[PDB]
């Protein structure tokens, strides 16, 4: 459950993300494939090899889903209803796996805005990562 | 654990450059404001209601720095974990009873102060070998409960 | 994140307990007490043996949050805000113990209420408890 | 896993009466309908779209019992649960990469199961029992992992 400063936090620090919310993205998922192995799982059909176009623009469909969560942040179960077929009914997608996906993108946000990472920051980022991974890997419909 | 020569190297390289006077100190820091709940084991340090007191606080200082010292130790004793951490995982498991999530999260928070610290060297291929070591550190921490 | 389903399935099952909700409260405490000796830490101030009229009192009070629940599901964050106060700022009690408590409700539904636990209904029930122990847990304030 | 005279008892005279060809069905049945994900690993099985479907279905019901059965054989070997799991760990761990949180959650289903079965006679120190049966089960699965 998300205060009303973490929803501000995650607007700044996300605001700061910008025009490069694709690659920040595209990061998370490499540090994710490299880290955690195991969630390779998930995308047999993927180039995984370093700078993959495939990864690349994988990256972009994350973070602009991630920019639409923080857009409905009081509207999130509605506004990825399509997201969450896809994880929870279609995929099936083990929720430890979006707690690697979180991890990694924390670690990408504190590797490259440091001057915005900071502590009130990283909690409010990181309630706000689980929000959406509830969401994402719940049966609401 | 088992680190590549490549990552030993990387790994090492990197570790030599921490700061050890910061890094433990944030680290704790960072686990007692992402997870509220871990303040119940610190009740000793007093004033730990805001960011701004839980960073500033010096008891979060000095035990984040035995913190660090600890996976400094994790790193030079990677082929003996288990053994190394014996009596750090029965103080943990048997006298502070601390649920083992709790192990796995403190690892994460400390890459996630290693990035903030190392920026763009902090590489994908850097973290994956430090995610390794704070697994196994975890996993040693939490032994005594197997 | 609940389903319309769900939210039913919980109405009726949480409606049959009735009268015996304070029953199913202090029993579903024993059975945690017993079963995880750790959660007794947060108690220190009861007398824990068995019968004992505080696990009695304080079984009702659970039961009584959760009938309030169940009363506002679509308004959990604003109707529990003083049982999230107490939880998550107060007592800074941790995640793991909720679970350990939903579990052992679940247990004492299955053994007192064999014809409403069926399986569609356990998923409901356990859905809304990891709810509830989200709300309950998070510092929204 | 230790249990003492009166629990090894108890556990013993309860599990004699399990009816071998439902219980372990109902529990992997409910671990799919509870935690939808867990249907990921079982593809072969066919139609598991509805909690009908799930409990109905053979394959749920034939493996349910193989998975009972190895609950039964941790029972038989509660002083060396690490080495009876040996082979099942490797397969669930390095082959499968079955998170060992789910472990946890088909105890607990179990357990959930047995309540069911047994009702009234299921009784809270009875409870407490299975959950050490079912969390050094789960830890062993667990073990190839640590
Ligand atoms: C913050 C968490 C996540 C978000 C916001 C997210 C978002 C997305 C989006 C927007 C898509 C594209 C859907 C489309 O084409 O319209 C997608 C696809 C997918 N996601 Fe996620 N995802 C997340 C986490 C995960 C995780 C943790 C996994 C597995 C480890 C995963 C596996 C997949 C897979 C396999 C696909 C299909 C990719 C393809 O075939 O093109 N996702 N995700
Ligand atoms: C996995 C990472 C962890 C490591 C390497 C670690 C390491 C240490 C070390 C080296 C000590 C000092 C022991 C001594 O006196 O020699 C210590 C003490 C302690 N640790 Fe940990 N720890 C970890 C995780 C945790 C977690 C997650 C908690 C609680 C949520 C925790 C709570 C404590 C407490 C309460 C003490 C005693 C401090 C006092 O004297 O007031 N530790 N830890
Ligand atoms: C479904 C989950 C839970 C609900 C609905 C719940 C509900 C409540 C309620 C209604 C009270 C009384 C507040 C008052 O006096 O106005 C309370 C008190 C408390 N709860 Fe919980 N609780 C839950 C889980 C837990 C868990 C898991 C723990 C710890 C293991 C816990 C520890 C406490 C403690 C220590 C108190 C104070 C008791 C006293 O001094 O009288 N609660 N809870
Ligand atoms: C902790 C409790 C568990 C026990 C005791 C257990 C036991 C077993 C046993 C005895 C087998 C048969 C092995 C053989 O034929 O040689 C098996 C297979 C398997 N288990 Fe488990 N298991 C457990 C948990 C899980 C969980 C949580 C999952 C997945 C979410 C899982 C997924 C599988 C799969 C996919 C197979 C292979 C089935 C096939 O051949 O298609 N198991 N398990
Ligand atoms: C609009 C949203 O509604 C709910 C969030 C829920 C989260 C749960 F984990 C369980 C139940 C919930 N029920 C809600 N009605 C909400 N409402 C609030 O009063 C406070 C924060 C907030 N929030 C926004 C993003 C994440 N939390
Ligand atoms: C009213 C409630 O609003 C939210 C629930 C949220 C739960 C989260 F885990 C994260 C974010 C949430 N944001 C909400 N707006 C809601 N809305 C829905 O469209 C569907 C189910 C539902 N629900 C009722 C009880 C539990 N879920």
């Amino acid at each position: 459950v998300l205060s009303p400063a973490d929803k501000t936090n995650v607007k700044a620090a996300w605001g700061k993300v910008g025009a490069h919310a694709g690659e920040y993205g595209a990061e998370a998922l490499e540090r994710m494939f490299l880290s955690f192995p195991t969630t390779k799982t998930y995308f047999p059909h993927f180039d995984l090899s370093h700078g993959s176009a495939q990864v690349k623009g994988h990256g972009k469909k994350v973070a602009d889903a991630l920019t639409n969560a923080v857009a409905h942040v009081d509207d999130m179960p509605n506004a990825l209803s399509a997201l969450s077929d896809l994880h929870a009914h279609k995929l099936r997608v083990d929720p430890v796996n979006f707690k690697l996906l979180s991890h990694c993108l924390l670690v990408t946000l504190a590797a490259h805005l440091p001057a915005e990472f900071t502590p009130a920051v990283h909690a409010s980022l990181d309630k706000f990562l689980a929000s959406v991974s509830t969401v994402l890997t719940s049966k609401y419909r | 654990v088992h680190l590549t020569p490549e990552e030993k190297s990387a790994v090492t390289a990197l570790w030599g450059k921490v700061n050890v006077d910061e890094v433990g100190g944030e680290a704790l820091g960072r686990l007692l404001v992402v997870y509220p709940w871990t303040q119940r084991f610190f009740e000793s340090f007093g004033d730990l209601s805001t960011p701004d007191a839980v960073m500033g606080n010096p008891k979060v200082k000095a035990h984040g720095k035995k913190v660090l010292g600890a996976f400094s130790d994790g790193l030079a004793h990677l082929d003996n974990l288990k053994g190394t951490f014996a009596t750090l995982s029965e103080l943990h498991c048997d006298k502070l009873h601390v649920d083992p999530e709790n192990f796995r999260l403190l690892g994460n928070v400390l890459v996630c102060v290693l990035a903030h610290h190392f920026g763009k060297e902090f590489t994908p291929p850097v973290q994956a070998a430090y995610q390794k070591v704070v697994a196994g550190v975890a996993n040693a921490l939490a032994h005594k409960y197997h």
